[PDB]
DNA sequence: CTGGAGACTAGGGAGTAATCCCCTTGGCGGTTAAAACGCGGGGGACAGCGCGTACGTGCGTTTAAGCGGTGCTAGAGCTGTCTACGACCAATTGAGCGGCCTCGGCAC
DNA sequence: GTGCCGAGGCCGCTCAATTGGTCGTAGACAGCTCTAGCACCGCTTAAACGCACGTACGCGCTGTCCCCCGCGTTTTAACCGCCAAGGGGATTACTCCCTAGTCTCCAG
């Protein structure tokens, strides 16, 4: 693979906290969005060069957010943009038909109390799930643009919410070392995962505020079968690790892949399913996903227990966010040092798509 | 020069850990 | 609606504010800032009730909204 | 005669905005947000207290700005400046 | 022993937000006494204000007026 | 070493604003004091929350004042005499 | 019964008034009442700062003591 | 101006205030606090007299000044 | 780039720290961070003072405009 | 406090956008200068004693402008 | 460790700008006639809240053994100060010319 | 009930007597500050516990409700004498542009 570190400042040297690739794009050239402490969300044009090197072309800047922006996401259709900042509001940008392209605010999802950390989307395109420092997860209807569901069972800061692609359950992790999984239809908590036993004492699955990063973004499988949760600790002293759960039972992980030293913080799965080249889940397809820890990026697939790729020693500060591309050719990583990096793969390097 | 690790299905030195 | 905020009411509010004389069109403007204030103080307050999972706005939530604004009373 | 009004009103504390107009203003401004909302009379009391205190402070500092500009009257320019300097806009 | 419901670590956390390091063990009784005195001096005023309103229930606004009488409105 | 836990607690708390006197014991204490004053009187939940916030602010402010008092007396540990002097210097009792 | 010399405080309050607004009228009753108020304030401050000083096992009173008394009273 | 509040005057004020022993820099910090106290009372009394259209200052305005401050004395 | 010399600001924060307590050193990064913060604070106050002076249809700044902007901002 | 130069205040106000500057503002700026620090530094020491260190850090100013509600971008 | 160009200090030049007055036109404060919406109070019980209880569960309190940071308590050690006094030294009373703005008393 | 008028009440300032009040000097010493050592008493897990706390839930009472009405006090509004926000003009004031020194903080 190739890794290119952007040596130029994206947000006036301020740390970058969020990225997303335009899932609505179906070609080879990609569009990216970066969120920074400059109270701006910048949309860039990312394309591989003739030599195979990623090239970033600035397109537009969004300064509507009053304060620093933490999480920015796109809809599955790629036409609806959700931006979250330190103003405890969500801005909805649509196509408006120094900037090269025009972006316009359509909806203002007011109803957050504290800093927003993670924004989640729905497959149908009509539902929001958002997490904030308000110790609450809020679920919204796009067609109305207004709050419809509230989950206030978290006792500390929530740093991640994920929606099941099949559309049945939602997983939220907060700073209280509790993993709360709710049934969307019942609008009540269904599963609680906080303590786990090894060998016969039970200790906390997660670890408290010593993180220097601001995100614990756990992920659902694009098929929804598996839940991947970072920022876990296993007492073998304690070592950092990421746990894998299945839909069959959400309370206990059989397997965890560790990152001794620095703790994993962000996880993201590719939207492209590959043919098969220990296995967590056994179906004739496979999915490739990646985790950004404090100072490294790990790249696993469905079958291999050990990482398929390991990239280390790139950024000078804690990595903030990782985001996969539409076709899988790009992987954008941002740290809190004010600069970002890109992982580019050649054609079908991860595998043969389905 | 920066160090990259690509797609392999030197990598053997970076195994993730379980706990028994 | 806004015309409930009455002109002599603004007169008396200014008088407690120490204003000797009010320009004739301050009334057409001051109500404006009221909305700019109200559309904020109410705006978060109801969400607080939504955050507490109650559909009744309470004085404590309003006081909390003022505290966030910084005009507690 | 005006100075008598300012003295006799700074002496007292009772509410200035008429009760029912303020209550209906609050209800109408909440209607555009989302319907079927219940406001306790204590909540409307809190809103009236907050609004009256805000306007008392704002009119105090706009009178300050007016006396700065050697004008006893207060004009909209004073409102805009006391809003901007305070950081409202 | 209802006043004893305010636990020792609760007072300790109260002190920590107050910005202190070492809390003496003899201060818990004194702080409980002063706290009960403060609650009495605010509850009496709130109760008088509520009875002035001819209500059978004291609301969150009444205690705010009692504090305004005290001088620490919040 | 001793002391670092206190500094971590200060960092956790001064940034934060949550509740320290637990809801139910304070409700019980308020109800008991109400029954002491006059029976058959009802306290709204928001009223108890506001009262507990006022109690919170009063005690944290008076503990800050007694911290200043103890610092003046050249000792880090507080003592009941510091609290008594803080109350008298405040003119309360 | 007052201890602040009368002539000097009258001139002091006139000079304070000239700073706020020039050409201001001060009557004997108002100046005497102001002297009473200032004396009461200063005696209260001295008494309770003496208590604050005797708190630290000291008999004297240094500027830190009066500073602490005023800071606690809420005037700063 | 301020130097009219001489050192022996503050000495006898402290003696009638209850403190036996006195340091040197209090002689100036007391002038400072006297200035800070007088500025507020003079300001509010001037405002009240302007409300009453009086270049004079009635003693009623002074006691109301103290009431606003909280140190009422007839 | 900054328009205040480093050494005078450094020495003044040092003497004010000494007035607070002895042996309270300062490090370079904190020194420039505080200088940047004070830079922004003063330039913002000067912008507000410019607006206030513009109100009185006089371009020049007068001493009072600063204190009026201060007291409107609710500082003192 | 005289180290803050007259040209410093002059070009400060020039960046602020003014055209004409008086004299009495100059020392006045020093006044409003020190009082600003005369708050912030206290919080710094109110944190430094909390920090139990003798040399202040970059978190002290962050907390100072957080307490005063005047947080500034950049370092 | 030694050096020297950008920056702080005074000043001539005057020139742009703050200040005060002059109608002056406009527009903002009484005011009276009234009515009209506001304050208040009386029900219906439908439909909504807090009280109170059972369960659990588990986070948080409670005790103890344990130790070390620290209160304080004794002993210097230097140091400002309240003693007395002798000098100045502002100054209260005793009187004034001279007033002018104000406040109570009196008459229409 | 209110306008005029008289008369005191601070002015405001001397012109002196004597007169209590303040300042400065000397220092013996009471006390602030420091130092050191002791015991003692608040911080720390292990284990027990226990009681906040959440969630549902039957029962029940206090927010409350719109309609009329009672009235009734306050708001609309047009008239109108009258204050003041403002443009223009003259006057006085205070910073720009080198000029030179210098000075010192940053650089090799």
């Amino acid at each position: 693979m190739k890794v290119i570190t952007c040596e130029i400042a994206w947000h006036n040297k301020e740390p970058v906290y969020s990225l997303d690739f335009q899932h609505g794009t179906a070609g080879r050239i990609h569009r990216l969005a970066s969120a920074g402490v400059d109270t701006n969300v910048r949309i860039w044009k990312v394309e591989k060069g003739p030599d195979g090197k990623a090239i970033v072309e600035f397109l537009s800047n969004l300064a509507r957010h009053t304060k620093a922006v933490n999480v920015v996401r796109f809809s599955p259709t790629g036409e609806i943009l959700a931006s979250g900042g330190d103003d405890a509001v969500i801005l909805l940008w649509k196509v408006n038909d120094l900037n090269k392209e025009n972006w316009t605010v359509v909806k203002t999802l007011r109803g957050h109390l504290e800093d927003v950390y993670d924004i989640c989307w729905a497959t149908d395109g009509n539902l929001m799930a958002s997490a904030s420092v308000d110790n609450t997860a809020i679920i919204w209807d796009v067609s109305k643009g207004q709050k419809i569901s509230i989950f206030n069972e978290h006792k500390s800061y929530v740093q991640g919410v994920t929606w099941d692609p099949l559309g049945q359950y939602v997983a939220t992790l907060s700073c209280d070392r509790v993993l709360r999984v709710y049934s969307i239809q019942k609008k009540r908590v269904a599963f609680n995962v906080s303590k786990m036993l090894s060998g016969a004492r039970s200790y906390r699955m997660f670890h408290d505020d010593s993180m220097k990063s601001f995100f614990r973004r756990l992920s659902f499988t694009p098929d929804g079968s598996l839940l991947l949760t970072p920022a876990g600790c296993v007492e073998s002293n304690v070592m950092n690790t990421t746990y894998v759960f299945s839909r069959k039972n959400l309370k206990r992980p059989i397997a965890h892949l560790p990152c001794p030293g620095k703790a994993t913080l962000a996880v993201r799965c590719c939207p492209v399913y590959f043919e098969l080249r220990v296995e967590l889940m056994s179906l004739p397809y496979r999915l490739v996903f990646a985790v950004a820890s404090e100072d490294s990026v790990l790249l696993y697939d469905t079958q291999q227990s050990f990482p398929f790729g390991y990239v280390s020693n790139i950024h000078y500060h804690t990595l903030s966010d990782i985001s996969w591309s539409s076709d899988g050719a790009f992987l954008a990583i941002s740290s809190t040092d004010g600069y970002c990096s890109f992982v580019t793969f050649e054609k079908d390097e991860l595998g043969i798509p389905l | 020069q920066p160090v990259k690790i690509g797609c392999v299905w030197v990598l053997q030195q970076f195994a993730a850990c379980f706990l028994e | 609606n806004i015309q409930g905020i009455t002109k002599p009411a603004i007169r008396r509010l200014a008088r407690r504010g120490g204003v000797k004389r009010i320009s004739g069109l301050i009334y057409e403007e001051t109500r404006g800032v009221l909305k700019v204030f109200l559309e904020n103080v109410i705006r978060d307050a109801v969400t607080y009730t939504e955050h507490a999972k109650r559909k009744t706005v309470t004085a404590m939530d309003v006081v909390y909204a003022l505290k966030r604004q910084g005009r507690t009373l | 005669v005006a100075l008598r009004e300012i003295r006799r009103y700074q002496k007292s504390t009772e509410l200035l905005i008429r009760k029912l107009p303020f209550q209906r203003l609050v209800r109408e401004i909440a209607q555009d947000f989302k319907t079927d909302l219940r406001f306790q009379s204590s909540a409307v009391m809190a809103l009236q207290e907050a609004c009256e205190a805000y306007l008392v402070g704002l009119f105090e500092d706009t009178n300050l700005c007016a006396i700065h500009a050697k004008r006893v009257t207060i004009m909209p320019k004073d409102i805009q400046l006391a809003r901007r300097i305070r950081g409202e806009r």
